[PDB]
Formats: C-alpha cells, structure tokens, sequence
C-alpha cells in the first residue's frame, strides 16, 4: 500500500507492469488463487536503483493472509532471488492459498537488492472461513505429509521451555541459597568464602556434568528421529527467459518505436502532454489505446471502448488521444498526447516536481484494426508547469 | 628518523632487484627478469591477478612513483613511530596488580 | 590434489574440462613436454564465485617439479590475468619443462579472482635426471643469455651478508663497551650519562656517515651494471577469443541442444539419473557417447568401444545409455541417462547432498555415424534418493 | 595541459580523439564557439581506469575563460554523468561562450570516474573585451531573465554579512563587558557567578528570541520571493547513441581490420615502428594516411599531400608509409609501419619505456582513390630498443 509514498519517477522508470491479473476475487480458506501479470525493466535504469541483476518475485500482501505455494518469472519456479536484464520483459505467477478471513489488498511486487521495493497493481481479495481450519500440507522426500501450519512447532516448544525451566531454577536456587543482600555484605566483609566454598563447586560440577548429558543425549535421539538432512538451499538463480511473444519491445520484425520529444505536467495538478515520435514498423495501421506507468492505465476511450476487468484504484479513461488517424504502416508520425485523470494527482505522480530528476517512464500501447497490440517504451524528461 | 627510514628503503634495496629489472621479450611481450622467475617457478595460489603492485593510474605525473612512495612511507612512519613507541613504554610495564 | 575437498556443485557448475592432454608422461631434467586443453565456462555461474573476468591459468603442481615455460589461453600468450566469458569455451596449453626427479601429479587449473582455485585433470609425470643438471635459459633484450635458475642470486647475497654483519658488529660493540645490567644499573642510579656521552656519538655519527656513504656507492655501482630498467610489468591482459570450431557450445549453424528435466542421485552411492530433452539441430543422426563433470568422464561404450588414453582415476566406462536410438535429425527426444560409477563416489560427487544448492553441471557429447562430436551443455537441479 | 605528465600508454589505450574542431580561434567576449569532435573508446580498456560506464565531458580550460553553454555527446544534452561503452565511437560538441580577455588554450576532456581525467585535443583560442561586459543571459520557466554572471549574489551578502556583523558584535559584547584576564581570574578564584548571572541570562534569552524570530521571518519572506523551487537535478544519463555512419570502427558490411604483430620503439628516441596485418574488407584499394595516439596526428603525406588544419604541436607529417601500394579489395597484407616526429618524444610518449604495460593503442586511417575514410583499431604489445 505503501507505493504513494515512493518517489514519483523512480516508479515510472524501472519496473512497467501489465497484463495483471488475479485468478479470483473471493476465496475460502484453503482455496487456491493466482496472481500472474508480466514486466517491463525499463531500459534507463535510474542510478538511484541498484541493478536488477539481483532480484525477488513477491506477494505484495499485509503477513501471510493467503500463504505463498509457488512462484515463477522468466519461466522459471522462482522461490530464491532471480536476475532480470535491462530492457526485456518477463512473465510472473504467484500460487496464493486463503488463510485469514477478512478484505486484504494484494499486489505483485519485486524487490531490487540495491534498491529495495518496486510495488505493482494491487486487487482486494476477500477470504472466507476460519483461520483454524487452514493447513497446508507438504510431502517430504520420504514420501510422508506435515502440515506447514503446525509441523515441528510441538518439538520446539518441547526444547525451549524445559531449559528455560531449568535456567529459572538455576536462578532461584542461588537466589535461596545466598541472599542478595547477603551476599554483597559477605563479599564486602572479607568473606567471600563464606558464599562459595565446594560444596557449591560440587553442585556446579553435578548441573553442568548433567547439562552436557542433557545435551548429548538430546542431540543423538533427533539424529535418529530425522537421519536424513540437507542444508539451507541458497544463491541466485540461472539467467531467466524473456517474453518473445510477439510483440512486445524491440521483439520480432514488426514493432513500433516511440520517443518522447518534450512534455509538461501540471502543479498542482491531474494533466501531462506529451510529444511522441512514433514510428511504425509494422504492416499495420496502428491507433495508441494505452499508456502505463506506475501499475496505472491510461485509457483512449477510442480504443477501449469496453473496458477492461482491472482495480478501480488503477484504472483511466482518458489515456486521450490521437486523432484516430493510425499512422502507418511505416509511417513516422509525431502526435501529441495529452493524460487526464484524477488518479494521476492521487497516486501521487504529481509529486514529481518534488524529485531529484524530473523525469517520466512507462509503456505505450498502440492496436490494430483487430485485436493485435504492439507494445513501446516511453520515456524522458518532462517540464512543469506552475499553475495558480 | 623515521623520515630517512622511509626515504632509504628503496635505495637500500636497489642493488639487491636491479638485477631482475632487466627486461626481456617472451612470446612478443616485454617482461622484467622478475615477472618471468615468478612465472616459471610455479607457486599452486599465486595468480598473477593477486598481486598488489603498481598497475598505472591516470594520476602519475612522471617518472614520480618511487620518490613519491618514498616519501609517502617516510611520513606515514613518523606517526607509526610514535604510536609504537609509546607501546614499546607501555610493554615495558612493571606494574604490579593484585587478582585476576 | 585437493579438488576431490571441494564443494561438489561447484565443481560441476563452473569450468568444463575436455580434450586434457599432456605431451609425454616422462621426461628428463631439461626436456619440455605440453599441458593442453580445452574449457567451457559454464553458462548459470554460481553466485558463491565471482565472475571469472578475471582469472589466471596455472599449473596445478607440487611447487616447481616442472619449470612453466610459457602458457596460452584464448589464443593468447597469458603471463597475466585474462577475462574469460561465460558461456564460451578456451582452449588453453601450457608448456612444462623438467625440473625435479620423481613422479608428480600435474594438473590444469584456472583461479578466479573472486572465488579460488578451480582444478582441471591431473596425470602423473615421472621426471628423470639430477636437479643438478637443470637450467633455464632465458635471453635478455641486450642479447645476452643467463640462467634463471641461479642468475642475480650471488649479487643478493653480495648485499644482503654484509649488511647482516654490519647489523650484528653494531649490536655487539655497544653490548660490549656498555653492559646490558651496567648500563640498567647506571641509568637507574642516575647517570645515564655515563652510559652515553659523546665520543660515543663521535662512533655513531661516523657509522651514520659510512653507512650512507656505503648506500650511495651500492646504489651508483648497480646503476652502472643495469643501466637500463624496467617496472614489472602487470595487469589484465585484452580480451581473449573464444574457440570457434565447429562445435562446440552455441557455435555454428548446426548443434544439439539438452534441457535437464528432472534428476535423481542416490545417497550414499555411485549413481545419478537423468532426463533429458535434446533436440538436433545438426543434418546427422546422433548417439550420446560421453557426459564430462569435474574433469570426470562418463563413457558410452556403445560409442566408445574404444576406448581413450585419460587418466585413471577419472575415466569411467558406464556413461551409458541411449538406446543407441540415433535421434534425429531435426528430432527432439527425451531420454534417460543413467550414470554409475564408483568415480562418482571417489571423487566425492556424491557429497552434493551436503552442498548448499543440488544441483548438477556438464558438457554432454554426442557423436554422428563418423567422427563429428557435437557438444551441449546439461545443468539444473537435482534430487537425492536416500537409501539404505 | 597536463597531459604530457600522465603516463603513455593510458593516454593511448582509452579514449581516441578524432576530428576534433573549434568553431573558431579569436572571440569576444559575449561571442559564441564551439569545440567538438569524435571519440573511440578503446577495446582493450586498462585495469587501471574504471570501466567508462559513469563519465562526464568538459571543456578541459583553465577556470572559466569560456562559460559552456551547453554540451552533447552520444547524440544527448549532457550536463550530467553518461555512459560510454567499451568499442564504440561517439562525437561531441560544447558550445563555449567568451569570458576573460587572453590567449588560453582550450581542450576536449572526458572524466571517468574510476580512472579520472582523459584530456583531448586543445587549441589557442584567443578572447577579445573586458570581462566587465560579459553578460549569460538565462531564462527562468516563469519567463523572466536573469544574468547568471551576477544573479543571487546580492541576496547572498545581504543574509551573511549581518550575521557575521551579528556573530561579531556578540563575542565583543562579551569581551568588554567581563574581561579574559578578570573573568579567568574571577572564575580561578571561585567566582564564577560573578562573571555570569541572570541578568546576563536575560540578554542571552532575548538575543536567542531575536535570532529565532528573525530566522522565521527571513525563511518565511525568502519563501514568498521564490515560492516555486526545485531540488538539484542529478543523476547518471540514459544510455547514448553511437556514432554509426558510416565506417567508423567494426560498423557497416565495408571495414578495414588491423592487428598489431610486433613492434619496436626507441628509447631514447623519435620512433616507433609497427607490423600491421591489414584486412580490408572494403571493396576498395586503400591507402593508410593516418595513426592518432593521445590526439597526436601521424600523416602519411603521399595521402594528405595538404595537409589539415590542427594545433601545432599535435601535427606530424611522418606517419609513414606504406608503399602506396593500395592492398585489396579482398587483400589480406602485413604491412611495416615507421612513427617518427619530435612529437612523439615532446609528448612524453616515449615514456612509455617508464610505464608498467609497454603497450601501443589507437586509431589506423585508411582511405580509397576518392574520399572515403576506413578507421581500424591498433594496439597491443611493442618492445623497447635502447640506444646510446
Ligand atoms: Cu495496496
Ligand atoms: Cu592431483
Ligand atoms: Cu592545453
């Protein structure tokens, strides 16, 4: 949720998220869901962020209300930390199960090792049921079934608690046996011995002879229970594959290239116009029906005229417009672009003029005559505009 | 003191590596006699990589790398000197304490 | 020697040892002989070790036993550091000449500058001769020849015994004319100054005086012998050219190509299985005849009937099997690959159950009707058996 | 200017200067100019200098004789850090502005931030006026313009010298109103409350009251003026555009390829000379006509019969030869080369023999019958001839 707070441009310059989606809406505890969406790693990685050569798929989610089952980008099953390159983009799914009833905002999220949170779309998700009716389970290589939820909790306890006995009365013991106060005036006399003499010494080298048995013992019976363990599996994982689907920036013989060309944003504001230098590339006559930013859709009503299934939060309906007039087929066109929307100030994009580089990032989606959508990257600086 | 310390500890040491500061060609590179004694004798966790030696910077101004080195070592030995000095005092303690 | 001590993944996951070849097995004091190779710079390196863009080719040997001569690595004569590119493959040799009577180990090596010492195959040299008998030479740029062996070592010792004495002299005259308990007992009565006052500074300004005297002539005198001089001479060497023949990984128009999926290795044991998806890719029919791991070679005897000159301790006959089910061409088949071995065993690959991430790495060799060998690269995770 | 001090072989194997021109060589003050040029980012980059992936262009000047007015490189504005990549080329060009009357001599300069300053070609630029004229002038995004030769200066004065007027009446406050020597002299004697009671206590309570207020007030006011401010702008820049017309090193289907295969240079001396293995690669015969080091201009004279306009003490005319003899198209020649100018010497290149990589680096220019200009890479290793 934290995502308002963060830097403006930063957001809009490294991670460009779409196609998200979320399997279900509403889920019973145990009832499996699935967030999956894709990624655009923007091409001018700001200095401010590490890069991405080190990086972790995650659930954007307030503790574990719905428990994570698996995971995978790049088209790998990814529960350890993956490398995403410059510029390409990447396929993401996360297997969620219900755990805690209640109306949990849930976001696709990455984290950069230099850098830390990119947070992406969100989507409530109500959960049903009773926590106490939540399990997992798990096989082991044995071929047995636990139960994540409650699985080696009762030998824990049966460990700890016992030696934190033992240590209180440890306590307690010499607190009896001596005063405090006794003691300090005894030591503070001159005797001193008068608090420890053997057979305290004999005590001592009884409790520890019987500690390091204790110890002993207990480390040979779960060496049998349990004769078969591995380490902690850690490290970064093998170069990840990119979507090549079809397309999708600087992929395939056909695609359209944008380049800003100036731009101004209002403050305080709702309003950014942009100049686009597009050129197109494909056999097709493109019109623009989209442009993302943070997770945030801009819509040309033109082309969407319905209307997708995407967070309220989220979602604009003047991403507006070209003149309809769809460029080419290799045509090179410079249009301007004007974003509307209420959202734009709400997300706090119009904080960019707070920023250390003022600086706009994100994804254009340009259609044909049919379904097909060509995918390019925006972006540059934008100027402001001190309004009253 | 400690300034000469310094400033004669490559003169001193001259003589006994001008020797293998002579160069030669193998395999259309130039090496010192050094670098090749070092290369033929092999040592099992020595790389080349390891070193720690000077490799050029865009900062020499000369022609200046060993009187400046010289210099350098002669200062930075005036404060060792004192600091170690001081312990050499402090080693030679006769204090007498009482437990342990 | 160490390797079979290494992390067994690591081992796998790293360099690609194939083609190890030395010259002779025998040789005289004085007489040359050749280590060379190939290797292949595994394509998902493991995080634990860094980037082997910098690296330095070595020869895995007990102290000079052989006098290295000169060494090359992507066909480059490599007294330095070189950069060596994942993914790619080096061909590398070594020239070795004869220095110390009796039977040595010698191994390939490569050390990363990030991460250690990486051990190709080793064979056993038996040398013959007296150490007595050794030489270099080496010839200077002046024209001169010398021998390293002994060259400049009596001029080191010119200095350094002098010097040494002249010390000692020091030392014993002031212990001499004052005591070590005489001058305590003077300097702790009073005085001090009975220990020291000048002429005894006369010696020492004197010896002060001779003592530069002696370094401006020492030095002048070595600048004469030696007039011309040159720094040692360090750094990374340009970057290297990888081998292009013929193929050989991700090289030419025609290749197979191999996708782990799904593995198991029994624990304790000699065995690993498992599946993998080739495609061919090549315009020939295609038998798997060898899998390289740590230097390890796991033969089909199928394909190697006979049967080749390697290294014992390494050279395993049941790499096996195909079904001799040539494969293609353009077909893509998943097949299951045994591997057992007591090597697996020896040279402790079976100890990747105490490594952090199981994980297995290689070249696979396929191999046409004729001669032509078409290399792949195998890797990914996998599973223990835990038996009995 | 310094650049005769670094060391050889860095100023040639890092950043190679071509093409480099100053609009003009006279100017008033007021009066416009450009320097500009292109540049090779060497191959084979030295250990010793960071990776050139953060630098910065500069008008290599001494102070500002010459306000910039703004600059590119790689087809970008570049007022902050850029990124140049390892073998390819980029031009440049800085618009410089005349500010102090003289003849100051004014370079190309590329910083990198590992490595630290590359200085470029320079040039006497004379500067005509009085600095009392000189004006920028700027304009603000409200619209208004300020002169940035005197803007702010006024406001600054205006809030530190009354504080440092206020500091300074303080401390003489103090100082006559109790003594040093009858306040030290109080306080050694025991009192102490002599020298401060409350009423001086008062006057620090409403001294501290004023300044507190007029702090409130000052921020406050300078917050009406100027109620619309940005933070600095900072940061490294999206990756450049390389120089791609039109053959320019490793670009296009027609190139010349140069390796370096030996090489010889005088020590002391003037000379240096080379066997090249040509390729070309071209369908055109091709004459070599030049050899750029560190700016240093090494012409074949059978090629620039006349002979270029560029600074003096940069200009040799024996970069000579081949045998005029024009290789391909096809043609695969090794070719002897023979560098000889006062310059190399003048330029401290023959220093070389001082540095700790004897090795060559820069750009071979070859041309057809016609115009057309063919640029390859040369460097590697060269030997030391030492002479009487
Ligand atoms: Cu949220
Ligand atoms: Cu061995
Ligand atoms: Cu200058």
């Amino acid at each position: 949720h934290g995502e308002k707070s963060q830097q403006a441009f930063l957001r809009m310059r490294t991670l460009n998220w779409y196609d998200v989606q979320w399997s279900k809406t509403t889920v019973n505890v145990n009832e499996e869901m699935v967030l999956s969406g894709k990624v655009h790693v923007f091409s001018a990685w700001p200095q401010a962020v590490a890069n991405p050569r080190v990086s972790f798929l995650n659930a954007g989610e307030p503790g574990p209300v719905l428990v994570r089952t698996a995971q995978f980008i790049g088209e790998q099953f990814a529960p350890r930390s993956v490398s995403l390159e410059i510029g390409k983009d990447y396929a993401f799914s996360i297997n969620l199960r219900g755990r805690r009833a209640g109306r949990w905002h849930v976001h696709a999220q990455i984290n950069v090792e230099g850098g830390g949170p990119i947070i992406g779309p969100g989507q409530w998700i109500e959960i049903k049921g009773d926590m106490k009716d939540f399990t997992d389970p798990v096989t082991l290589l044995d071929g047995s079934t636990v139960d994540l939820e409650h699985y080696g909790i009762s030998r824990v306890y049966a460990w700890h608690l016992p030696w934190m006995a033992v240590g209180a009365a440890w306590i307690f013991f010499w607190f009896v046996r001596k005063g405090i106060i006794t003691s300090y005036i005894r030591v503070a006399e001159g005797k001193a011995d008068d608090v420890i003499g053997d057979d305290d010494r004999r005590i001592g080298a009884i409790v520890l002879a019987l500690t390091i048995l204790a110890t002993i013992v207990g480390y040979a019976v779960t060496n049998s229970t349990f004769p078969r363990t591995i380490p902690l599996q850690a490290g970064l994982q093998k170069p990840l594959t990119p979507i090549e689907t079809e397309g999708t920036v600087g992929v395939g013989k056909e695609n359209v290239t944008t380049e800003l060309n100036g731009g101004v944003y209002k403050v305080p504001g709702r309003e950014l116009t942009i100049n686009v230098k597009v050129k197109n590339n494909t056999s097709q006559p493109l019109r623009l029906g989209e442009y993302t930013a943070a997770g945030l859709r801009f819509l040309n009503p033109d082309v969407f005229t319905t209307k997708p299934d995407f967070p309220d939060y989220l979602l604009a309906d003047r991403g507006l417009s070209v003149d309809a007039t769809p460029i080419a087929p290799g045509e090179a066109k410079e249009i301007v672009v004007k974003i509307q929307d209420a959202r734009w100030d709400i997300e706090r994009l119009s904080d960019l003029a707070y920023d250390t580089d003022s600086q706009i990032g994100g994804l254009l989606f340009f259609f044909s005559p049919d379904g097909k959508r060509y995918a390019s990257e925006i972006g540059g600086p934008v100027i402001p505009k001190f309004v009253a | 003191g400690s300034l000469g310390w310094g400033l004669l500890f490559y003169p001193n040491n001259w003589p006994a590596i001008a020797a293998f500061h002579q160069a030669t060609e193998q395999h259309g590179q130039l090496m010192t006699l050094a670098d090749l004694i070092g290369f033929h004798f092999v040592r099992t966790s020595m790389p080349e990589y390891i070193r720690m030696v000077e490799r050029g910077t865009l900062r020499t101004f000369g022609k200046d790398v060993v009187p400046v080195a010289a210099f350098f070592s002669g200062f930075v030995s005036m404060m060792v000197y004192f600091l170690w000095w001081f312990m050499g005092r402090w080693y030679s303690t006769t204090k007498v304490i009482d437990t342990i």
